[PDB]
């Protein structure tokens, strides 16, 4: 299966299952992500995190 | 070389990232843990600050009494390609036999998701974006009927000439892609790639795209992104006299392998214009619906 | 010659259907990705951001609609009277409407978590106070004091340096997932009702001002999850966008 | 410990003894752009000290009536100081930011500031009212300036998206009781390695008033609104004659 | 030409051939003619319970 | 009797499609291919042949057609004065037309490398002459004179016994690749301008000739890249071809 | 480009056929199963009683 | 004056910096640029005329018909492919018709 | 996989990704070619090459 | 905005009275004598 690098999600650290016909990867179905999610990158995007418990200003 | 301290200990050419966050892998939703009552002072998880900007961590177990829960309901389908690769109209095509708009039996579509609100909210609700597309191009008379009728839809890049005439030199395609169907046969498809000189497509450019006083003439140029204009779409019907019928082509687009970026607040106003964010001033209506006291549901 | 036979379901479009189509440019390599901050991988990322709450969502007209963002609080005759309520549907015509966690779920048709709801004290540093807000689960009416209301779910807030306090919406439902509700039969996957009453009084002293606003943020927690991704429930367009 | 605080770059050095933390906008520190990342195939210039700096660009006067106010970046230093110049002689840019807003009261004041960074904030016009006019805003509400502009229908930001979902983007609150400085540090947002710092604007930052301000009469009428901002490791490249707009 | 369109509860119904619901955008849509075979799909258990 | 599913995008005929075609000629055995020199590999070997670049395309008559592939430099005054100036965009209508890299990039949407330009002095063995080659990057108009010319990218040519110099035009761009670009908003893709002044002046003895002329030679350099190969710009034919 | 020839049988509609139908809501993933008391395998359940 | 192009890059001109180059050179190949279908002969069949009135018309294989073609193909001297040929008909309407 | 050995290309020292249902390999697809350029041949075809950063004309 | 172009601090009131500006030593001569009115201003300090 020696097809062309080029699908928009390529160099990537997650894995697509994808099925192709064509030697370009960009023809290729939508597949699966992968179920990773990064909450506090938005959500808490503090310098010095604090803690859930304690106060948050001290 | 480097000599003098502050060239030496200099972090000048660090290009590392440094990213507080890491993403983890979430399947399914969290746990519960089982909770007891908790009667203790100084430590005190309910009081927050929101005056930080970050978004209160209080977890149900640190507020009320709550058992064990194991939560296995999964979150696929709330992830960008769920949510995104679904074909919808992005744009309409009127090949009309007599009338003002093409009675030349051909039609040029500048390739643009902007004019229809419910493609445009979806994909508004991000600043940038990457994806692959695939479009689907469906046919018919303003009758829904389907006639033994054979299109060309040639996909024109920028840059290349516009095709002026159905009979035009434009239409030999020797370099441009191009599909023949007929509207008997299903509609045509095709998968079209990430073609922005940007890394990703922008929605939302705030700025203007060559320098020079910008007065009302040369004022339409704001907020277009040359890096979006992916070209234009010209449709015609194969042969060299009018057509025996009349015909109305919608595409539907459907992105695939989608990135997305920068997330904004989503439109509540009615669209007005294609690549524009105005708003009806004196219409602004509420985002949501009204009632009439506070006190009462 | 190899023998196939087509079976029903051929010559359709399916709008959500999951298939490969030819590529137009053979051979094109697209234009390599750099790094670009704040990429979202999953909706619930932004589900679980806090948004503003239009809980004061009263007014109508163009000059006071900033003032849908928060509700007022002033001293009191110290009966425990209300304040304001609101359901705690997010993809429900409503307040929630205000919140991207609402706005997401409005393209969902099932969601199944428990909400959080904080809400911001903006009064001045010398006015203090307490007040109960309560959430009622589902199948109980609309509290006629705060008696009544104190016997559900419900969280004490005092003022002082936390200008904020965290109200946490347990999931609590009879089914794994609720429906979208509104008004008629499907009004049985309401979540319930949100009260705010005065614990004690809205105390302040000479030389402060009397009536201080509370603005009100929503979001969910980490075990919020959505299905059956659906239409939008409004469309923002009136003709053609010219 | 959480409180007080003290940001100090290049030359210029601000405290704070009523901080509310520091944001990074999207758990991100403002870097240079990796060799792997880069396309021009000059070597930028990166004059460092001269231009990393805390610039004081101008003091807005906070009302009980008032709408709120907003300004776009790096648009404010296009014509401020050694980091102005090297924006005009240059005609690439890449810079992070570090954004505090100033806004001090007496514990007998009361109101809330919405601090918030918006990539691309694209400002729409009110389309003559009704709509049917295809109006665009002039140079000088695209391009405010170090004058920022003050918002006319804050509720959609002049932009037809609501301010409720404001707080999705990098974000901090200066409710005068508790605290008179908000700390928002964005790196470079864009979908290109360098771009113009004098056509395009990266994000646009807003101060909104969401709970009016109040206090009773004989209190400290005038409250200033002053924002102070740092270019974070900045660079610059495709060096020209001056450019003036 | 017809077009079958799945509403999940809560979407907005159609109230028009015209109306701008048919934009199937979040919806899932299947686009057949009488000519060819009778469309088929696979839906699964949608059920809150 | 396979069960099959036709899905949408059947019975259609795509260009670009790259496909298995039934053979006319079974059993059939070309013709043995023997070495035959000068085989192109890629585009881009062309793309890296200097060509003659029409700077001076001022003339429009047939009887002087001739003269748009070099411009003349003379005895000057000295005081930096401007000889001429063309942009650096390839495939952009204009100058670089003449090349064979702007030719094929014509056949291309998007381009990216660093280009390189040549001049070659066709002047008399005595007569010297120093000249400066300055180019602007985007975003800054035509240069006034010299010296604001100065302030960009340069080289200074000394003329000499090395009858040309090399003119490198560095990649400096906002975007990873350039689209086509032309006269309105699709300006914003622009290149920059390439300027050539006298440094000093065109000395030359008694008994050689007064005027000389430059010829410049374009070509791209080795990170030179396209990409979304697209239809011609040109159409040349005017009816049928009999 | 692979040939494939029709046999008869194609296009028609067999109201017992088990066949496969294109999914309208990818990654969609049902309500999880709770145990439910009486559970049916097999009529022959129902008819012995 | 070689006749050679000059090999100066751009680090021995201008200061540099440190770009990793990932474009990929796949597109400007021969079978990226040439495999495109394009027109190159068209035939008329008209039921009274006076080109081919016969309902028979014989075409002599050439692709220089038409520029389009043309120009790409012109651009070198010799050049050894295999040919893939689609024959779309119609009447000159664009209507298909049981023929 | 035993078909003709027929292709327009064959004999050549470089390899192709295509696919073919027929005995005949010119009827297989375009597939990917092998990205070996040589610049040289026609940019600097000299009999004695000369070194970059010396003078061309010695 | 002409004055913040140079060495500055800014100053909160809070509990923390006072705040310390630290005048760095920028001179071109290793030592400065004393400058005063007329030609010996070439020693000049600066302002604060
Ligand atoms: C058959 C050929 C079809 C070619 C399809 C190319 C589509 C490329 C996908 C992105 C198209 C740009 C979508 C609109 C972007 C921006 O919102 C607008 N340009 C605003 O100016
Ligand atoms: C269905 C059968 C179709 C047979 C197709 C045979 C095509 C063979 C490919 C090359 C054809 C020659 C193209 C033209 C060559 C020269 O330019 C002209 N003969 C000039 O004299």
């Amino acid at each position: 299966s020696h097809e062309n690098s080029n699908s928009a999600t390529e160099g990537s650290t997650i894995n697509y299952t994808t099925i192709n016909y064509y030697k370009d990867s960009y023809a290729a179905t939508a597949g699966k992500q992968s179920l990773k999610q990064d909450p506090d990158k938005f959500a808490n995007p503090v310098k010095d995190i604090f803690t859930e418990m304690a106060a948050p200003l001290k | 070389g480097d000599r003098v301290a502050d060239v030496i200990e200099s972090s000048i050419g660090d290009s590392v990232s440094r990213a507080l966050t890491r993403a983890l892998p979430a399947p399914t939703g969290q746990d519960t843990q089982v909770s007891s009552h908790r009667l203790d002072t100084g430590k005190v998880p309910a009081l927050q600050a929101a005056e930080i900007g970050a978004s209160s961590n209080a977890s149900d177990e640190s507020m009320i009494e709550t058992r064990c829960v194991l939560n296995s309901h999964s979150t696929a389908e709330t992830t960008l390609d769920s949510f995104f690769s679904r074909a919808g109209l992005v744009g309409e095509i009127d090949l009309p036999l007599e009338g003002t708009t093409n009675p030349n039996g051909y039609a040029n579509w500048d390739i643009d998701i902007t004019g229809y609100a419910q493609m445009r909210r979806k994909v508004e609700l991000f600043t940038y974006m990457r994806f692959d597309a695939e479009f689907t191009f469906v046919a018919c008379t303003p009758t829904g009927q389907v006639v033994p009728q054979l299109l060309q839809y040639m996909f024109v890049p920028p840059g290349a000439p516009k095709p002026d005439s159905r009979e035009s030199l434009a239409w030999q395609t020797a370099t441009n892609p191009s599909v023949f169907v007929k509207l008997s046969d299903p509609p045509a498809q095709v998968s079209v790639p990430f073609m922005s000189p940007a890394s990703a497509y922008q929605w939302f450019y705030d700025g203007y795209p060559t320098f020079g006083e910008h007065k009302q003439e040369k004022d339409l140029e704001y907020g277009a992104c040359p890096n979006n204009m992916m070209g234009t779409f010209s449709v015609r019907t194969v042969g060299t006299s009018k057509s025996k019928y009349p015909l109305v082509i919608r595409i539907y687009m459907r992105m695939k392998h989608v990135r997305a970026w920068i997330p904004r607040p989503m439109r509540n106003q009615n669209y007005l214009f294609k690549a524009n964010p105005n708003y009806a001033g004196n219409f602004i209506k509420p985002t949501g619906a009204s009632r009439t006291a506070i006190t009462t549901l | 010659g190899f023998p196939t036979e087509l079976k029903p379901g051929t010559n359709q479009f399916l709008t959500t259907d999951d298939g490969v189509s030819a590529p137009i440019l053979p051979n094109f390599h697209p234009t390599p990705c750099i790094h670009i901050p704040g990429e979202v991988r999953n909706l619930l990322e932004l589900c679980q951001v806090e948004t503003i709450l239009e809980v004061n969502n009263v007014p109508t007209n163009a000059t006071s609609l900033m003032e849908r963002l928060r509700f007022p609080v002033s001293a009191q005759a110290g009966k425990g009277e209300l304040c304001a309520v609101f359901r705690a549907d997010p993809g429900r015509s409503g307040p929630w409407q205000s919140t991207l966690l609402g706005q997401l779920c409005g393209y969902y048709t099932q969601w199944s978590g428990s909400l959080e709801v904080t809400f911001m004290f903006t009064g001045s540093f010398m006015a203090t106070g307490k007040m109960l807000i309560a959430y009622t689960p589902p199948g109980g009416p609309l509290p006629k004091d705060r008696a009544t209301a104190m016997l559900g779910t419900h969280v004490i807030w005092d003022f002082g340096l936390q200008s904020s306090v965290t109200l946490v919406i347990p999931w609590i439902s009879n089914t794994h997932y609720r429906a979208h509700a509104r008004d008629g039969v499907f009004d049985y996957y309401t979540t319930g009702l949100v009260s705010i009453w005065y614990q004690t009084n809205y105390v302040v002293p000479i030389g402060a001002p009397n009536t201080a606003y509370i603005i009100a943020l929503a979001a969910a927690q980490k075990n919020f999850t959505m299905k059956l991704c659906k239409d939008a429930s409004d469309i923002l367009q009136t003709g053609t966008i010219q | 410990s959480d409180r007080v605080a003290q940001l100090t770059i290049g030359n210029s050095t601000i405290t704070t003894q009523e901080a509310a933390n520091i944001i990074v906008g999207y758990g991100e520190w403002p870097s240079y752009c990796s060799d792997s990342d880069a396309t021009a195939v000059d070597k930028p210039t990166r004059p460092d000290v001269s231009v990393n700096r805390f610039y004081t660009l101008d003091t807005k006067l906070w009302e009980k009536s008032s709408k709120g106010w907003y300004w776009k970046f790096p648009d404010v230093l296009t014509e401020t100081g050694v980091f102005g110049q090297n924006a005009q002689f240059h005609y690439l840019y890449r810079s992070g930011f570090c954004i505090h807003v100033q806004c001090n009261a007496s514990k007998f004041h009361q109101g809330a500031l919405l601090v918030a960074v918006l990539p691309e904030y694209v400002i729409g016009s009110v389309a003559g009212g009704t709509g049917t006019e295809d109006t665009h805003p002039p140079y000088k509400q695209t391009q405010p300036g170090a004058d920022g502009f003050e918002l006319q229908h804050p509720y959609v930001l002049d932009a037809g998206i609501p301010i409720s979902q404001l707080t999705v983007c990098p974000h901090q609150w200066i409710n005068l009781r508790t605290n008179n400085c908000a700390t928002i540090i964005v790196p470079y947002i864009n979908a290109l390695p360098f771009d113009s710092a004098l056509n395009h604007c990266n994000f646009g930052l807003l101060v909104v008033p969401i709970s009016p301000l109040d206090y009773d009469q004989g209190a400290t009428p005038v409250i200033p609104i002053t924002i102070t901002l740092a270019p974070m490791c900045s660079e610059f490249a495709g060096l020209r004659q001056a450019v003036t707009q």
